RNA sequence: CCUCCGCAUAAGCCUGCGUCAGAUACACUGAACUGACAAUUAACAGCCCAAUAUCUACAAUCAACCAACAAGUCAUUAUUACCCUCACUGUCAACCCAACACAGGCAUGCUCAUAAGGAAAGGUUAAAAAAAGUAAAAGGAACUCGGCAAAUCUUACCCC
RNA sequence: GCUACCUAAGAACAGCUAAAAGAGCACACCCGUCUAUGUAGCAAAAUAGUGGGAAGAUUUAUAGGUAGAGGCGACAAACCUA
RNA sequence: GCUAAACCUAGCCCCAAACCCACUCCACCUUACUACCAAACCUUAGCCAAACCAUUUACCCAAAUAAAGUAUAGGCGAUA
């Protein structure tokens, strides 16, 4: 029900609510998929409750009773997400040998930089797709100069950084 | 009385100085490339 | 945290720190002796002897370590006096406040001799890593100090929203070549006879 | 008022650091070492400036010739313009002609 | 700025000391002081 | 901040004289 | 779910299911008077009213009769020390009318120092007849 | 034909004037405000045992002499305004009490012969309010003659006379932090008796202002 | 004339304002007379389990001991999923090559409702 | 006392005089200034449409006389295909273009003087010069380059 | 996105006289004859009065086009972001 | 005595050496940052110098030096 968006009535205005440890990855690994599914929704209800409380605290101009438990729940569902994703990845490697879930390809943009183009889902094949054909996956010669300039820019920055490090080290040797 | 030359319009703005307009010609592509090199936050409208 | 942020006695996230270190300020950085993580040998709750300044040749427990500044705070030693709760109409309350000390300004003390000792990170055949004195070859144990949140594990009562140890450490995972989706589909008895139709990815 | 109101931190110079103590050693490598090496070989610096001396214009021509190909585009453009300007200055301008 | 004058204060003061007893901005402003001091001398 | 020592030293000497003139010792 | 690719649908294809939903909801107190049935929520931008209906019916088992959403613009007026505009986030607001005549009201959530206090009560403010003279001395 | 105006950059005219929580570390206290059991002007044994067990070497009989020395030295360093020595001789509670008013004025306190030797009247201890913190308090009666002269910023005398000695009876309570090494007995508080004779009058005549009233307000 | 601000559905004229959205996924299509048709299958369905008698709770007891962190790998999954079955078959009876389908391997993903690559499911 | 303005839509702008708490180009210790909190809810508007052939001589003007010329602003059918519904987005303001809280610029509907919206005078005095008005004896262009301005509301020409 | 011209699809024009019109008087609207004010101004061209037009070779909103060895022009060497 | 003045270190410069960059997820050529439908290669010119200007007027191309500002070229002028 709606009361689930709020903590226990006794806990209201307690100024401190005692909370246990956040879930770790190893603990969640011990759990089954259906158990992880159920725990996901449990944690979700908890997050909604705490986010409700946080906003109400902001509204009332009062400190949140326990801000730390929100951080716990967030990292717990992060840990759970990681575990489930690990399992999906492992099974994918076994069955297909693909490292990435979503298909993609290395392409050159119009600006000449190599980008990982992530594929989108389409109903028609690529040669018939008007909007896709408009997009250019190649750089013409006029680009090459700019690429060089960019490279030089990178080098300049890198050079400065390296040099600065050296200077700092000398200062230390002068101080100690 | 002058100075009110800019009569704003989002359609005109996006059509004239937009990303797609820039990429339409090689000159415009070089315009974007120049701005990327300068490190501009705003490459186009 | 901004570049060349000045680490202070007050914690970085504190109101006092925000007052001392607003985003706009840019002060001359403090030159700090580069000490590796392993080379560091000073920990909270570990008794040290102070060698320099006021309260020299006196022993006390370290309460706080600031790694960035190479600082150790020794409670009740190297103190100056400050007024807290001062207002327009009231003088305030005098409080002894500790001044931070550099790692060179203090020395670790061996238990029984009660004298300052030089420390090296010698290995052990059984134990992982220990602190051994130069003068006398004996180990100094790592002091027990309360953690950040101060849970005190030895006396912990489970709340109504806390999972028991038994339930947490239960292994209900049977390894299989099925996704979470497939397993949950099977578990709840959801039937999807319709087959997914091929799409083009590009 | 552009004068400092405190003394600057005093300068300590170690006159007997390794660099100063061993300064000038091997300057006479040729005359005392059967002329196997020229003293000019002991010079450490830019490729174009090793054991050679010249005015600004001469130096620029030398830089362009020797490391010109390896230069950054903007740096090369600046060097080209520098030579072009120095050419005009040294050839077309001055008191004595 | 590899070399810059660090002694300009004293250079100004040499001229200004002779200008102290003048009236107006001549006594304190160097540009005006120098001209009057040359005349005085 | 200008590099050098001589000017700063001279000015210290001037300030010393000014202090002496302003507050003469007994 | 949010920040994920939705598998493309073809006519006569299977039902789209989400097993672990990514988006999260906060129940908020209204700033203006609402009908008794109305409940206000702050919603992720990617969420629809249909999604919210299903969300509340599914996870929370609360009957839902009507949902209406709006997008609130966060102020970009604020400037930092660098005179750079600070964006308050845009958020989605949802108004949910409960079914079966069920009414909801927002609950009233939120219904050393000793030594300093001792010092304060032992202040003993200076007597004006004393005329500024210290009262420490026994003389 | 025509030259267009040039605007200054906006930033030039847009300039403006430039304008403890829970943690692992806690404030270390070397003193406790107030007295555990306040001596009533006209229990000790167990308390002195509690002191002695920590000290291992403590004498009540010798304590008055030490107390006298501490008292005199503290009051003497008030004259020379050496706060460093005062901190060693005086509890952090006592320091502001005897320092705050003394600022921007001269004290010429002096000690002459004591009429009656000092003696301990009451001994009390802490009830373990803080972990690792134990406090021991000793009350001493002192009947002494003293001289006092307090001056202005400007050196004009405010209070007392320089030469003439005055009799004074004081109850002085000393506090020490036990369980803490390098700890020492320090003057903590002076107890004022309710039956005490009033202090010598000040030279200055004072005005005690009446209630300042708003126009609508009426005097009673 | 505000380049720096994010381009949003609030910003343009009438056509512009209608055309853009806030990133909500479509659940149907438009037809003649600007009528919108909601496709039921396009609407995501929340698979919410029964939480009655579920012992697990949002937080864990602090009394629970710490464990060494080991992420799951393909090698591991294979070791305690498929390896016992194939080793049993090899040691006792016969193992048939090119008949890995009995051990849970699939040559193609096309048959299944849930395809690992490319992904055909949400989260 | 003013209203030659207003209300709404379009376009443009993007939280820009709502609440609370603070420091402080006339000022209120209050501001439109700072920070926090809140808010614009779709029916209005936007966002449309299976294919292949095929059809479409006769304006509008109260469309009826009459009269036109510059000759016009809105039409389908046959066969195949087709069954799921109310999603998404705009909705605030004292507002935009003119470096400004600028006597300027700014489309449409309704109100054609208001039911809506506003205030020309910080306080005083009553100098000169300056600006805008009102009234003026007798005369009526004598003014002036010129009846310019004002008052009055005017004829007959010449050149182009 | 001003302006010169054009293209597409739009909008506006009270009242009075008129055999009925690139007609007349005259609003709104467009323009800018003459005077006064203003001249670091309300304004990098405005204000008040007086004026020219106001069913049309009219005025105007939206979107599009023509680009400098050029465009566009009822030629003023006009206009093409003061 | 106000306004002020004073400061040392963020960083940068030239070299040397060494061949750089490149996926959390999601979005991004349509009005970029918006899930989802029937086409590139092509002599640079000019300022400037020649005291005007009209032919002409140095500009990296595979690594120092020297041959040598030599042979040559060129309104046989400037210069190359
Ligand atoms: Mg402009
Ligand atoms: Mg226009
Ligand atoms: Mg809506
Ligand atoms: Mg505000
Ligand atoms: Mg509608
Ligand atoms: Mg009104
Ligand atoms: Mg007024
Ligand atoms: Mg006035
Ligand atoms: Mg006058
Ligand atoms: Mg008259
Ligand atoms: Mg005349
Ligand atoms: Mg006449
Ligand atoms: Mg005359
Ligand atoms: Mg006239
Ligand atoms: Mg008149
Ligand atoms: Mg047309
Ligand atoms: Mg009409
Ligand atoms: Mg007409
Ligand atoms: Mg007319
Ligand atoms: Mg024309
Ligand atoms: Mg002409
Ligand atoms: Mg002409
Ligand atoms: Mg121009
Ligand atoms: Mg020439």
């Amino acid at each position: 029900g709606l009361e689930e968006f709020f903590d226990d009535p006794k806990n209201w205005g307690q100024e401190k609510v005692k909370s246990g440890a956040a879930w770790t990855c190893q603990q969640l690994r011990n759990k089954s998929n259906e158990d992880l599914h159920k725990l996901w929704y449990v944690l979700l209800k908890e997050r909604n409750m705490l986010l409700t409380l946080e906003q109400e605290a902001k509204r009332q101009r009062l400190p949140m009773p326990s801000p730390e438990r929100l951080d716990k729940v967030v990292d717990s569902m992060d840990a759970l997400d990681k575990v489930v994703q690990e399992r999906e990845d492992a099974l994918r490697l076994l069955q297909t040998g693909q490292e990435r879930a979503r298909p993609g390809a290395w392409r050159r943009d119009i600006f000449g930089r190599i980008i990982w183009h992530k594929f989108k889902q389409w109903v028609i094949p690529w040669h018939l797709n008007k909007r896709y054909n408009r997009k250019r996956f190649f750089a013409l010669p006029y680009v090459d100069h700019f690429l060089r300039l960019e490279r030089e820019k990178r080098a300049r920055i890198k050079a400065r950084k390296e040099n600065l490090e050296r200077k700092k080290a000398k200062i230390l040797l002068k101080k100690f | 009385a002058r100075g009110n030359e800019y009569q704003p319009s989002n359609i005109k703005r996006k059509n004239k100085h937009g990303w797609v307009r820039r990429l339409s010609t090689p000159a415009g592509v070089q315009v974007i490339l120049r701005r990327m090199l300068k490190g501009r936050k705003s490459l186009s409208h | 945290l901004p570049p060349h942020y000045r680490y202070g006695m007050s914690p970085p996230g504190s109101v006092a720190d925000k007052r001392k270190n607003p985003p706009w300020i840019r002060r001359r950085p403090v030159v700090v002796e580069p000490i590796s993580d392993e080379d560091w040998y000073l920990f909270c709750g570990d008794t040290v002897e102070i060698l320099e300044g006021k309260d020299a040749g006196k022993q006390g427990k370290v309460v706080q370590v600031i790694r960035q500044r190479n600082w150790v705070v020794v409670g009740g030693l190297n103190t100056h006096y400050r007024y807290i709760g001062k207002t327009m109409d009231y003088r305030g309350t005098m409080i002894p406040s500790e001044a931070p000390l550099l790692h060179r300004q203090v020395k670790l003390v061996d238990p029984m001799d009660r004298k300052p000792t030089e420390i090296e990170w010698r290995f052990t055949e059984a134990g992982e890593r220990v602190r051994v004195s130069t003068r006398s070859g004996r180990i100094i144990p790592k002091p027990e100090f309360p953690r950040a949140d101060g849970i005190v594990p030895e006396t912990w009562i489970d709340g109504p929203k806390d999972t028991s140890v038994e339930d947490a450490l239960e292994r209900t995972y049977v390894p299989c070549l099925k996704t979470l989706q497939e397993e949950v589909m099977e578990a709840m008895g959801i039937k999807e006879t319709r087959k997914y139709k091929k799409v083009y990815w590009y | 008022i552009g004068i400092r109101l405190t003394l600057p931190p005093p300068k300590v110079v170690d006159r007997w650091n390794e660099k100063r103590a061993m300064f000038g050693v091997y300057d006479n490598i040729g005359i005392l070492g059967n002329f196997e090496k020229h003293p000019k070989e002991l010079i450490r610096g830019p490729i174009w400036l090793r054991g050679w001396k010249g005015n600004e214009l001469q130096r620029c021509i030398r830089k362009r010739k020797m490391v010109g190909s390896r230069m950054f585009a903007d740096d090369l453009h600046n060097l080209n313009k520098r030579i072009r300007y120095l050419y005009k200055h040294f050839n077309r301008h001055g008191k004595f002609r | 700025l590899r070399n810059r004058v660090t002694d300009r204060y004293f250079r100004i003061q040499e001229v200004l000391k002779h200008a102290r007893h003048f009236r107006g901005r001549k006594n304190r402003c160097y540009r005006l002081a120098v001209r009057t001091v040359i005349r005085a001398f | 901040v200008k590099k050098g020592f001589r000017a700063a030293f001279r000015f210290q000497k001037e300030l010393e004289r000014q202090r002496l003139l302003r507050c003469p010792p007994p | 779910a949010r920040n994920v690719v939705y598998p493309l649908y073809r006519l006569g294809g299977p039902q789209l299911r989400v097993f672990r939903t990514n988006f999260f909801i906060q129940l908020v107190r209204p700033g203006v008077a609402q009908p008794e049935d109305t409940v206000q929520f702050r919603i992720p931008m990617e969420m629809t009213r249909v999604d919210l209906r299903n969300y509340l019916e599914g996870i929370y088992n609360v009957p839902v009769a009507a949902v209406r959403t709006r997008v609130q613009h966060g102020s970009n007026k604020r400037r930092d020390h660098r005179n750079v505009r600070i964006k308050k986030p845009d958020y989605k607001v949802a108004y949910v009318q409960l079914a079966h005549g069920q009414t909801f009201t927002f609950p009233d959530l939120f219904p050393l120092y000793s030594m300093l206090e001792e010092e304060r009560q032992q202040r003993q403010s200076s007597d004006p007849r004393r005329g500024g003279v210290p009262s420490w001395f026994g003389l | 034909r025509f030259t267009p105006p040039i605007y200054q950059p906006k930033f030039k005219t847009e300039k403006e004037f430039m304008q403890p929580e829970k943690s692992d570390r806690s404030i270390h206290l070397a003193c406790t405000a107030g007295i555990f059991d306040a001596y009533v002007p006209p229990a000790s044994q167990v308390s002195i045992r509690r002191i002695k067990d920590y000290d291992a070497n403590f004498k009540i009989k010798d304590f008055p002499e030490k107390a006298k020395d501490i008292f005199i030295e503290a009051h003497l360093c008030l004259n020379n305004s050496d706060h460093d020595r005062l901190h060693t001789l005086v509890t952090e509670h006592c320091f502001p009490d005897m320092t705050w008013d003394i600022k921007y004025k001269t004290v010429r306190w002096s000690f002459v012969e004591s009429l009656e030797p000092s003696h301990v009247v009451q001994v009390r201890c802490s009830s373990m309010m803080n972990q690792g913190n134990v406090y021991g308090q000793i009350t001493v009666r002192m009947h002494t003659r003293q001289t006092l002269a307090i001056y202005d910023r400007f050196g004009r005398l405010m209070y007392g006379q320089e030469d003439v000695p005055k009799d004074v009876l004081e109850y002085v309570v000393f506090e020490k932090q036990l369980t803490n090494p390098y700890g020492s007995w320090r003057m903590h508080t002076k107890i004022v008796p309710p039956w005490a004779p009033p202090k010598q009058p000040i030279l200055k005549t004072v005005m005690i202002p009446g209630p300042q009233l708003k126009p609508e307000e009426e005097y009673e | 004339a505000d380049r720096m601000s994010k381009w949003t559905s609030k910003r343009g004229p009438r056509s512009f304002r209608g055309r853009k959205g806030r990133g909500a996924k479509g659940i149907g299509f438009l037809t003649s007379g600007w009528r919108f048709v909601q496709i039921k299958e396009m609407v995501p369905e929340f698979v919410v389990p029964d939480l009655t008698g579920f012992k697990l709770k949002p937080y864990v007891s602090y009394l629970a001991p710490e464990s060494e962190e080991t992420p799951l790998t393909a090698a591991q999954l294979f070791s305690e999923a498929v390896a016992p079955a194939i080793e049993k078959d090899f040691k006792d009876g016969t193992f048939d090559p090119d008949n890995l389908e009995k051990y849970g391997f699939e040559p193609t993903q096309e048959g299944k409702l849930f395809q690992l690559y490319p992904r055909n499911f949400l989260r």
